[PDB]
RNA sequence: CGACUCUUAGCGGUGGAUCACUCGGCUCGUGCGUCGAUGAAGAACGCAGCUAGCUGCGAGAAUUAAUGUGAAUUGCAGGACACAUUGAUCAUCGACACUUCGAACGCACUUGCGGCCCCGGGUUCCUCCCGGGGCUACGCCUGUCUGAGCGUCGCU
RNA sequence: CCCCCGGAGCCCCGCGGACGCUACGCCGCGACGAGUAGGAGGGCCGCUGCGGUGAGCCUUGAAGCCUAGGGCGCGGGCCCGGGUGGAGCCGCCGCAGGUGCAGAUCUUGGUGGUAGUAGCAAAUAUUCAAACGAGAACUUUGAAGGCCGAAGUGGAGAAGGG
RNA sequence: GCGAAAGACUAAUCGAACCAUCUAGUAGCUGGUUCCCUCCGAAGUUUCCCUCAGGAUAGCUGGCGCUCUCGCACACGCAGU
RNA sequence: UACCCACCCGACCCGUCUUGAAACACGGACCAAGGAGUCUAACACGUGCGCGAGUCGGGGGCUCGCACGAAAGCCGCCGUGGCGCAAUGAAGGUGAAGGCCGGCGCGCUCGCCGGCCGAGGUGGGAUCCCGAGGCCUCUCCAGUCCGCCGAGGGCGCACCACCGGCCCGUCUCGCCCGCCGCGCCGGGGAGGUGGAGCACGAGCGCACGUGUUAGGACCCGAAAGAUGGUGAACUAUGCCUGGG
RNA sequence: CGCGACCUCAGAUCAGACGUGGCGACCCGCUGAAUUUAAGCAUAUUAGUCAGCGGAGGAGAAGAAACUAACCAGGAUUCCCUCAGUAACGGCGAGUGAACAGGGAAGAGCCCAGCGCCGAAUCCCCGCCCCGCGGCGGGGCGCGGGACAUGUGGCGUACGGAAGACCCGCUCCCCGGCGCCGCUCGUGGGGGGCCCAAGUCCUUCUGAUCGAGGCCCAGCCCGUGGACGGUGUGAGGCCGGUAGCGGCCCCCGGCGCGCCGGGCCCGGGUCUUCCCGGAGUCGGGUUGCUUGGGAAUGCAGCCCAAAGCGGGUGGUAAACUCCAUCUAAGGCUAAAUACCGGCACGAGACCGAUAGUCAACAAGUACCGUAAGGGAAAGUUGAAAAGAACUUUGAAGAGAGAGUUCAAGAGGGCGUGAAACCGUUAAGAGGUAAACGGGUGGGGUCCGCGCAGUCCGCCCGGAGGAUUCAACCCGGCGGCGGGUCCGGCCGUGUCGGCGGCCCGGCGGAUCUUUCCCGCGCGGGGGACCGUCCCCCGACCGGCGACCGGCCGCCGCCGGGCGCAUUUCCA
């Protein structure tokens, strides 16, 4: 159960918080896990994931073992453009197909200053909670 | 229109009772409201007694109320010069003053008088400061208790 | 709303127009003019006697009758007839006032309260309640009220001393304090008899909190146990004591198909 | 079997019920209790690379600086940038800004008329004239200056 | 003697009891069952909400919907046969309703018959040829016949219109 | 308000506008009032009414009941007789 | 059983107001969807449950960020009070108790003093108890057990009818008084009558049904009335300024 | 024919302030109906309500008695319960219709004027410095202004106060800075940011799973976390989250020590001398509204208009007369208390797009009226636009193929997709309009079958074929029933222990202050009765409350029994 009040639990409100929150938090929100190598090496459960980051898919109709690179994030439709992930239109021109971060695996972080440093203090709330409940 | 043996009813919601209906349900919202000021206060007063100042003991006034008993508003003036306590001082040290009470008879006095006989008695006067001279009760009396008076002090019991 | 419908500023054009003699809206290019409002009966318009707020919502009940509900609650607790016959999976469990140690108060983490569980043989009504888990029927749905589930045992405890805590995550299990029972709780939907685990410290409280019933509550003020109507509460014994079979007139039952005329 | 018609059925529409969803209501609680001549509330008009509407904003106009945040943004373009960079975007907001009406304030509301101060050009105060900045609405309080009175006196 | 039913062998059996005994179950008798208004009772009659409960049902297809697919109740309805539909649903025990339509020149939206019906009648007026065009009585150019007929169907403005 | 005067006209409105609210105005008066089955089952009669389109009370009806009898070889009562 | 069709008999279109409707009365083209006895307060009776001369409920308190919680639990609260536990009188106020016995005062159906019993009786009164007598039982008698029948007799609730009684009001009448005090003081009798009275209790709390009101009030359904505002763009007048 | 004080009064675009609109639920003044009700009706009521109008704030008003009372008295306000739907008012009728006491929330008290005391002890505005400056303030220094003697400061204000005499005891607060130390309850104050478990494990469904079995305890893990939402279906584990005195970083809040600058000689108790209340006010007469106030409750206009052992009050006029209780004419104030407006949240037995607010969307939008004002309709493709490329017919609209799609019988007003209604295909009918009731008959579409439906179930006899038994004992295990209540444990009724009684409590206005503690009372202890526990002994219900042995019977398992038995099959 929850308990604080000062958070929802509304059917309706967090579906409202969903098609309508910015960018700003988006981010977070379109987070995928990381593959078991990375996991082990980093202490990290699972992270935003990023413009031109190394992604497997896990799930949809064309779930495989191609490691693609990711190229763009819509973060309006909210929803991620990845490489070889892609159909044929009509005339041939070819399109990619929406995919989310939580259906997607990362293989390889792309790093960064920025990103190293969420890394380490990701890894360090973990170990901390992990110490305190020692 | 009448059929067959009742009252007769002079219900009184021939003016508007619709648009001012008081319904209740802060009722229990409200107790709560309520119980964090009666908690916060106590926490605030940290060693007072929760409840209030000292009150005085009291008779009822009409005949059929006579046997009774109560919390009056304060003790009255007459009865502190007698119990030896400065008015204004009274007010300081927790004893409610009331300065308007016609005081009659010797008896209901002297029982009232020695209500502040008693709380001299069993009151811990917490020092001005730390290193403080006369009147502020012992360092010993002083450890002992951080207690604050749950319930009424010295409750009046019939 | 009080304004519900009620807002529009119709007259009403009566008779001598065909019409119909509702309140119809005034003027206007738009469709909403000559349309009919504050009718029930009309499109925008209001209800019967819209529901107000000065309903009677809550009720009420005396002390007496909701302290003898807990009686009649807590005495079928015991009876496995009624308890089983609320499908509460109670066939391997080893007595049914099934009393704990009061090691149980203390302990601090769901991994420890799932092994009591077990070991009192008790999973397979959580695990029942585990697999009643799905979208209730109707529009509650689409109102904080989707999934459903059972009602799993119900434990109690004279004192939190991290039991609550360790007993939260198992679906269906409630906490009740024994100085603090509810007959919602013990007895879900109004009807009679759950499975209950008293932690000996608790149990012990039981006759103390309200009452055995030739010696006072000593924790209620004044209560004492409802008395009953009749003691033998098995008639079956009673029908064959040689006291009653002995001053009785024999039976009639040869039966009697009625006799043709001929 | 001729055509029409009726019933029923087999299918085609028309209509938009029913059902199923739901970023909206409604109700009930809790916290706080948020205006203005330093110029509000309210209106007008304008502002995007492609933009009519809503919404957001104000000639510094689909925002301003800053701090987090921390790579997008995107209907399509276009872009900087160096994503080892206040560093894209968003939220916050505290840094600066505030077109025109409006209690709307120079006087009126035509959008015209002025007054009085300054600084450009003109002049070389020569006055306009052209340019630029500040004032100028009513009431009333404390104070100041200038007054009026065959009011009450004083000294002449 | 005149003996034991764990055995008389049983239409009587009292030693233990239906299949039947949801103890508000079931069974036999008789008797009786015109109805507006109204009452009353009975409704595993119906709608939506919640507490229980149904190791309910469900992507191996729910609700609705559709069915000259088998049935059941006296009947409210209910149950079964298929297709389509695409996401959720029901049974019992309780509790809770804004609760069941043919009617109110009832409300809203839609649709017929009428009906391919009324009708496209105020100012005498058109015709030819060519162009353009997929397509021309209806546009344009030419030619011809006509009208308004300077108190105009002529040429300019106001308010309004924008 | 306005009327050489006709109750003319006051923006399709005049024996006196239109707009919003009081506003669920009131109505002894029109209309309607939504699922099954079972049982019993009217009155339009009485007196008072500012009563005659309505009420008041008389009736008749249902429901709810109760006190008992005894059809359990072993009844008193009642009655459009 | 349902679809079409066929036949034979039956047969007026529903709803409604209505002494009487197929009506030469009114509503009603058809279909979808919406749609009208609701909530609250107050009574009243009926019923369900708790406790019972009590019983409650708040409003308050003590125990929560509620997840469940705006719940549940608990409180000399618990009774500060309501309702009930007693009425009657306009009001000052009075207030439900009688029987019997003995004794004393002349028992004067008047006054007082000691004891005994305590809600008086009659008739009905479900009815519980007693029961004379049957009525068997393989024989004659004897006899304990066991039931059935049972004339007749006793207690008799509830209730009904009656007769008695006591409180208060009022009347009538008539007696004796106590005496912190004086009687325009207080007090005591008898008979009658008024009382929504007592005469060994039934309420309280909480459900639900019905009903009756107050409530918008079953829904729909006026002509009006009031309070505030907007309009001379039409027209009516006046005026100002233009044109024919 | 001047100059000068003051008083009154002007003017200043003077120096510095400020007022005005809006919002408007709640808040305060006033004003103010009529529908309505009374079966009419005007009295009454609606109802001091709506509109109108005026006014405020985070709440508003009120408030420290000219009160209550009749007690053995209480003691500002407001609020909730209660009084109590009561006292009374009323074509005493419809209605109306409060208060006093108690309990409870909260609870705080105070200030003026005058009488006087005190060199105006005061106040305002300038100039120079010292600190302080994102609510303009202290410190100093200035013959720099000015108010104020028609009166500014202190004490003081009625509950007494002043002033004196001697009775007693003894000295810390305030404010401007300027630092610093303890982040100071949800369970680290407020806010923001940033952060903290566990499967996409097997297999299998599916377009896609989030679904179903399984997976070292309902499977594996996590579980102070299994709320919820997202995620091409129902997902604790994928993701956000959730839980969790979980972490860290800013900021903001508040409180604790130091330093400093300033301010302040502020007590307590006794005996005397005197000193006191707020005028066109109270009151009265009158009229007008109001309530319930009354032969006057409240408020008004006018008229008359006081006193000082007075005045008001002490609720049917009045005189006399006795008693109580306040003290007006000046003023402030937290707290509970109210909140359909705002911001910000949390929830629901709610509605679920003709409902729900007019408004799920370009909603107060489109549109209407000159204007006040009026004021709508309208949600859904799929999961993804993957939204028909290309050939072809067609001037073009439209088609046919093709293509995409799990599905286009989801095609840009696209989930589903009813009825009226219309579209055509098939069957059958058809002069009394259709339509209906009863009864059959023919035909169809379907539905049961039967390529015999001969329906099954016992038992038995016969003939074939096949396993191990049944009957019996013996070993074991498990039931059941019986009793000896045998032995023990259990509880009902009785008796005994007076044994728990103080090692058994709690209740009782029981009793003792012979007791103890604290101030006759309170607390405590000690005696008493009613209650509830131990010991053991006796009787009895010996009770579903067992447990042990003995028994009797049953069942299962394992031994024995090989076949005229006991099964299976046809
Ligand atoms: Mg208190
Ligand atoms: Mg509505
Ligand atoms: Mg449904
Ligand atoms: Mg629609
Ligand atoms: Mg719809
Ligand atoms: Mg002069
Ligand atoms: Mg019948
Ligand atoms: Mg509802
Ligand atoms: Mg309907
Ligand atoms: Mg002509
Ligand atoms: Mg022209
Ligand atoms: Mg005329
Ligand atoms: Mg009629
Ligand atoms: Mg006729
Ligand atoms: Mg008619
Ligand atoms: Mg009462
Ligand atoms: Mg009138
Ligand atoms: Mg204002
Ligand atoms: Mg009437
Ligand atoms: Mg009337
Ligand atoms: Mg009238
Ligand atoms: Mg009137
Ligand atoms: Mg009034
Ligand atoms: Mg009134
Ligand atoms: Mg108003
Ligand atoms: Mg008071
Ligand atoms: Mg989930
Ligand atoms: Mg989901
Ligand atoms: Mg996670
Ligand atoms: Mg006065
Ligand atoms: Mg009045
Ligand atoms: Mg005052
Ligand atoms: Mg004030
Ligand atoms: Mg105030
Ligand atoms: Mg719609
Ligand atoms: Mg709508
Ligand atoms: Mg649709
Ligand atoms: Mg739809
Ligand atoms: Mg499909
Ligand atoms: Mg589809
Ligand atoms: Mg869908
Ligand atoms: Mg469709
Ligand atoms: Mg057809
Ligand atoms: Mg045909």
């Amino acid at each position: 159960m929850k308990f604080n009040p000062f958070v929802t639990s509304d059917r309706s409100k967090n579906r409202k918080r969903h098609f309508n929150a910015p960018s700003h938090i988006r981010r977070k929100i379109m987070s995928s896990p990381l593959s078991k190598e990375l996991r082990q090496k980093y202490n990290v459960r699972s992270m935003p994931i990023r413009k031109d980051d190394e992604v497997q898919v896990v799930r949809g109709h064309y779930k495989g073992q191609q490691i693609g690179k990711v190229v763009q994030v819509y973060r309006k439709k909210y929803v991620i453009y990845i490489e070889r992930v892609q159909r044929e239109k009509a005339n041939g021109t070819t399109v990619h197909v929406g995919i989310h971060p939580s259906k997607v695996v990362i293989t390889r972080l792309k790093l960064d200053k920025d990103r190293k440093k969420i890394l380490e203090r990701k890894a360090k709330s973990r170990q901390v909670g992990k110490e305190k409940g020692k | 229109a009448p059929s067959r043996n009742g009252m007769i009813l002079k219900p009184h919601f021939h003016k508007d009772w619709q648009r001012r209906v008081a319904t209740w349900f802060n009722q229990p919202a409200r107790k709560i409201r309520r119980r964090k000021a009666r908690q916060a206060k106590a926490r605030r007063i940290a060693p007072r007694p929760a409840s209030g100042p000292l009150r005085p003991v009291v008779r009822c006034p009409t005949v059929r109320y006579h046997t009774k008993v109560r919390a009056g508003r304060g003790f009255s003036l007459e009865e502190l010069r007698v119990a030896g306590i400065h008015k204004k001082v009274a007010r300081t040290i927790g004893i409610s003053v009331d300065p308007r009470r016609r005081n009659k008879c010797t008896e209901s006095l002297q029982a009232n008088v020695q209500r502040l006989k008693e709380y001299r008695s069993k009151l811990i006067l917490f020092p001005r400061k730390p290193s403080a001279p006369k009147k502020g009760d012992s360092s010993a009396e002083e450890l002992k208790l951080a207690t604050q008076l749950t319930g009424p002090v010295m409750p009046i019991r019939n | 709303s009080e304004l519900a419908g009620h807002q529009t500023s119709a007259e009403s054009w009566g008779t001598g127009r065909a019409v119909a003699r509702i309140p119809r809206v005034r003027g206007g290019g738009t469709h909403r003019s000559g349309q009919g409002a504050f009718g029930n009966m009309c499109r925008g318009g209001r209800m019967f006697a819209p529901t107000k707020t000065w309903r009677r919502w809550h009720r009420r009940v005396n002390t007496t009758q909701k302290r003898y509900a807990i009686c009649s609650a807590l005495a079928a607790s015991a009876l496995p007839a009624l308890v089983m016959s609320k499908g509460h999976r109670i066939e391997e469990v080893p007595e049914l006032p099934l009393v704990v140690e009061d090691k149980v108060e203390s302990y601090k983490k769901t991994k420890e309260a799932v092994l009591l569980l077990k070991k009192l043989k008790a999973w397979n009504d959580i695990k029942k309640v585990y697999a009643s888990q799905r979208m209730r029927a109707g529009k509650g749905k689409m109102r904080n009220r989707r999934r459903i589930q059972r009602r799993g045992p119900c434990i109690i405890y004279n004192e939190d001393n991290g039991i609550i805590k360790a007993f939260r995550n198992i679906p269906g299990i409630t906490l009740l304090n024994v100085s603090k029972l509810n007959i919602l709780k013990l007895a879900p939907g109004g009807h009679v008899g759950r499975f209950c685990i008293w932690t000996e410290s608790a149990f012990r409280k039981l006759d103390e909190l309200y009452g055995t019933w030739r010696k006072a509550a000593t924790l209620k003020s004044n209560y004492n146990l409802p008395m009953h109507k009749m003691l033998n509460t098995d008639l079956s014994r009673i029908l064959k004591s040689p006291e009653i079979q002995r001053a009785l007139r024999a039976p009639r039952k040869k039966i009697h198909r009625r006799v043709l005329k001929k």
